[PDB]
């Protein structure tokens, strides 16, 4: 993984700093370390691809030493590393390919593929050239089992559900009482609602409260936090909970009373916001905790009084809601996330070569179901195949 | 010596640079170090062999 | 353009590295990129602006090298320094705005400024040092006749259109069915809507579709696919298709039934997905085909069933709708997205210039109008001024 | 503060491409500045700490330099650099919290902890190296009185404001006209709502203004508008001005008319766009003005007549609303934003140590508060934390 | 692509130069080149297929040298250089074979072949030779970004489409108005049709367009134009537009008035013809707009006027027909035509070896689906095998 | 004509033929020929355009010869002689632009524009190479 990573920061180097008329000052240094890759890689044969539909393909390496004997560049020189390094970004991009169609149960961390396999042996060593990137810096803080982190704009952790629970209700569906939410992506949209609006609560007040347990820790994580659920504030026709029927809700949006956010860490509250909406800062936590009140107004207009009636016939039902957004975050594990696309690059290669579907990964890399169950051996090896991805991405785009 | 080498050769005295012959009458540049001189400061406008 | 990117680069490594009391050997190898500069740009004239209010400006380059024998640089050395990298620093902004307000209908890849035109000879190759930035890679992949990408946040892939189709209509728009949309950006929200809530369709299914055809190719696309279409969930009084009159849309939402998302490239079906929500990858696409169904409930609780009659008086109407967000996408060609601020620089100098309307761009750079009618001679002006931006905001803050 | 970035810039260095079988002709300048790091610092004593429940933690520096007789390096290189890079990182770790956890009324760009006072003296001006980073290229410009640019993705500039005006109004809150508005983050959505529909205005034309002055000066941004309030579109029950009663807000939306968003600079319109939706360009501005209109509609199918009595029951409002998005952004000033951290790693380690809250940041770092009253001397502590957060991440997570 | 050019064209020179009783200074130079292809190639081992039905064949090459010492050459001479020749021809034909039943969605125009890869090697640049053929040339020209253009006799450039648009209509279908066009490859025939012969139309008026949309841009271009559709002048039974029934056309012809054939780039009038039929030129275009009318006769003889009733029957329909034929046209991109046989090669080549339908082209090399959607990855894949297929019929006959 | 028809002919041979890896005695003639044109052209000014929108164009030449290479030219000779051969086929492009968009009522043979006037004189006759298009 280092040594992959080595050869294609090289390569990336040579194709940014080999430039025909560029001083050999600029590149001397970048050219030893290209030479050391050609001496090293020479002699050896790789084969790659035979999973799938991915092709199979043999690598020889017999190149010359780019020369070191020049004030500028020019267009020879340009000429001659150019063909070696479209030789070696090739054999590159089909080793991260091949090594990203793969999966193990067991040891999910280590190579896969043949050609990375080699690639892990010792004589390969002395081309390391700098672990600059952050994957493959996380990747050895991680060897060397020290903490990890990666920044993640819209991380997400939220595996996809659209659900609602009812702690009043009856066949009817006309005097409903529960919270109906949305956890998507970063998002959590929760709302209360209650038919009677507490008309006969105590103290005229109806609690709510929703927990969101994230999967892994999240640290440093700038969130923001809005009093309305617009998701969950229009007329709408549900399935009931068994599927049997369809209900009919009608909400009308009061302001949520007493909102209480809780961001817990092993069952200990690290922080705790009330009545705050905006961006807050929740600096280390696993579970969300959202809790809010509907509050009867004390006092009502005649167009409110109307809605709010004593009897049965409730036509407009009370509704209280939350929106909490996950800005920006921080984890020790791997997640997809809104700004990169090592997900969309690591699903694209499986697609397009039909990768039989595998013993760890859900089929078709489904998101939703690698987050709801990100055991450990799925967190190695999506850390593997991201890595990987990062690698190849440093030379195809 | 490579920055400074180009300096150090056009400050000799026993060398030019080269000789521009334009075939034409040009007016002789007046300089401080001598009267009159076919002083050339730069090739522009002429092929260069 | 790579002379102009050299330049840049070079002036910002020098005033991110010239500083005082920092090891020769950390600069050595940029002060010799300096001084080649310098060298290279001695005894040449330069002439920029003269179009719009752009003032008329003329450079000449009379410089002295930077010292190569310190061991620790000092103040004098540093002052000496950022005498000459304001000069430099000052052409290179003027080039570049130059290069910016300027477009040409024929070969709009090539550079179209004097100063430019200048620096394209064969002289000033010797200015290339380093060509590592996104957009200057780009450049030369694409010159080189190799594959480009472009990753984008919210790619503004999308025109912006707000707009209805109505496949049964009346006069009094009573009873209504059709689709309203608005694709905006990156995101799509389609609702299908039929006021008698499919009463006398064939097997209570109304069917509903949205084709977006795209620009230019995605590939690797991260999308957030979700089942409600909150746009179009409230009381609305919209204009009639010719602006006659003005019609009533009471929405009440249901879930979509059987939604096919297709993405599609070449009018072939490159990714499907059945009734999944959530985050999904769209590998390689130039459409996006969404299929919907509004499936009247067939168990209703008398609260639901008394909204559907099955007489014209429909005072809600149902409605299905479907979100989709473009969070990540690659492109070949230069989009503008919510993260890069190069549109921004290019029509912040056009506006503050006051650059006449030209014969390629529209007014303003309409980015609506610029991605409406994409073509090759405005895709190769649009990355030309998009690279200069960037070589630009490598230096002006 | 650069001598602090430098020390971190090192050590990131020094991680990064220390890493064994690597040529040395690939670190060699690195470990001169590493000796040169280490020579500085020893024999000098640091404490760090003692401010809240932050420990008092003693630093004192002997360390031997690294070897420069190698071609690859090997283990044994390797162990004895991480050795000292893991006391060195933890070392700049508790100064850059030391730093943070302090405030000062007057200079608060000058260094608050004794360990930065310390690195402040001459002597360990030697550790310079090279301030490439966005964060301390702009600490050295607005030290040296330069122009200063941070580029945001979606700034955090309006402060939190979810509020309403009432233009027209009786004890019974049955006849209202006025606005709505959320100003939350970078997005502003606003909504005038008249319950009359301009039945009795001239030309039957309301006439909704919206002005939101930013505390600074916002320059090259994209912008998406769109003409729809999703967040004012639904049936409310708001507590009254006073908090006395409720009133009910039932919305029936119409297209915004004459929309005008113009953005200003010291009074002065330096943009303006007529009617024009998606994405826009603000080149440098400092005050949004957003105008629309409700215009009655001049014709009506029976279904929309019937909403807009002439009398005075008026049970459905007419309600037009914009939606404008800060996409993208340039500011001279420190700001939060959706993708950096700076703001989350000073509140968590503001948090965590339980640092008692000082004459100029609000309780919490509240950034609603913040940034409604942004003082200079709350920007220069901004600015300060924010650096030394950016210098404290470029090594922990 | 060089190299494999290169080698065709120093056989072919050598098949049709190298003959007996030539002097040997008329193929000294050949001589040369020929040898210098021998021992470049001397000691490689290629291998060619193993896709589809194409069998795998390998290469190796170890060759003696044409002689040099003959004033004269003979029968022997001829010999040898023949049997030297028809290997590597064989050798040539199956490189070119393979080569052009491979694609690629990404990398085009790059080598697909195992054989093309290693040619593309920088050791086989030695045998270049001139590159004086078309195809050859535009690809050196588009390697280097240059302006490219074939020249096309009848170039393939409109997609087969057989159609009708109508503008008035009936269930009955007795009483139309409208346009039926079919476009084929080079020509367009457009004919407008009225039933009513405008008897009630403005001015005894009827107006009529075509628009069609290039997928390309040609230019200077030779045009045909005729005032008759003779494909569209004959009694029709036709399909109506849902295809429930069938509809009766009794066409009688009548010149067409106001004829207008704009040829269109971008959107801007390039060229315009206003009643002009014959030889036209259009320089530079991508879409034609037809612009004719229908004029009622104001003088109709007895047998005319019998033709032109003003009551509804309408046994004899008032046609107007335009046909445009492209003779020849210059193109950046390459199109089929009917002078070259490059797609029927490759078409043969793909259907002879049983090739599995790749994910670039359409089944079968299909030419409508291919121009119907003419993208970027698809042009350079379709340039890469009609250039690999041009090498191959400089020697296959 | 027979010169413009010449300058054409050398410069399509020397797009074809110079190419990086070619042996040198495949365009040892092709390089004396282009030798002698850059010999016979150099210092002639020529001026094209001027009718209608064509531009006025102002072409002078001063260039030096194509250089040897032992055995097989490479990626530096190619580079060097490109860009002389972009100069004059602009050059040859804008004269026969200017010739084409010209005609004479009598002697319509006659060359019209000014640069195929100066290139029917005796001095340019040395470039000639072969007329067979
Ligand atoms: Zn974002």
């Amino acid at each position: 993984m280092d040594v992959l990573y080595s050869l294609s920061k090289t390569l990336k180097d040579a194709r940014d700093k080999i430039v025909e008329g560029t001083l050999y000052s600029n590149v001397s240094d970048l050219i030893q370390q290209f030479n050391q890759m050609i001496i090293t890689m020479n002699g050896n044969e790789f084969q790659t691809g035979g999973i799938g539909n991915l092709p199979i393909r043999n690598w020889n390496f017999n190149f010359g030493l780019l020369g070191t004997t020049l004030l500028n560049l020019d267009a020879n020189y340009v000429e001659t590393a150019r063909n070696t390094i479209d030789y070696f970004v090739d054999f590159v991009d089909n080793v991260c390919m091949d090594e990203m169609v793969r999966e193990s149960q067991r040891n999910g961390i280590a190579p896969q593929s043949d050609s990375l396999r080699k690639l892990s042996a010792i004589k390969f060593k002395r081309i390391n050239f700098d672990n600059s990137s952050e994957y493959i810096e996380n990747w050895n803080l991680q060897n060397r089992r020290q903490r990890t982190g990666f920044t993640f704009h819209k991380p997400n952790i939220f595996p996809y559900s659209a659900s609602f629970t009812l702690n009043r209700s009856q066949p009817a569906h006309d005097n409903l009482m529960g919270t109906m939410w949305l956890n998507a992506g970063s998002e959590i949209q929760v709302a209360g609602f209650d038919y009677s609006c507490a008309i006969n609560a105590p103290a005229n007040i109806q609690q709510f409260e929703h927990i969101v347990p994230l999967r892994r820790v999240l640290t440093t994580a700038t969130i923001t936090l809005l009093p309305d659920a617009e998701r969950f504030s229009f007329p709408r026709v549900i399935n009931s909970a068994d599927g049997a029927t369809t209900w009919f809700f009608n909400p009308v949006i009061l302001r949520p009373n007493n909102v209480e956010v809780e961001f817990l860490l092993n069952g200990q509250i690290i922080n705790t916001y009330q009545a705050r909406f905006g961006t807050i800062v929740a600096r280390n936590f696993d579970t969300i905790r959202l809790s809010f009140q509907l509050m009867r107004p004390p006092n009502m207009t005649p167009a409110v009084a109307v809605l709010f009636p004593n009897a049965q016939p409730f036509e407009h039902h009370a509704t209280v809601g939350l929106t909490l957004r996950i800005e920006s975050a921080v984890c020790e594990s791997v997640l997809a996330d809104a700004s990169e696309t090592l997900l969309a690059n690591v699903t694209s290669v499986r697609q397009e070569y039909a990768i039989p579907v595998g013993p760890v990964f859900p089929p078709g890399m489904n998101w939703t179901d690698l987050i709801t169950n990100y055991s450990p051996s799925r967190e190695d090896n999506l850390q593997r195949v991201f890595t990987v991805a990062s690698i190849r991405s440093m030379l195809i785009k | 010596i490579l920055m400074a080498m180009d300096q150090i050769e056009r400050a000799s005295d026993k060398i030019a640079q080269g000789v521009i012959i334009a075939y034409r009458d040009m007016q002789l540049e007046r300089d401080e170090m001598y009267g009159y001189v076919n002083i050339a400061r730069n090739l522009d406008g002429f092929q260069q062999i």
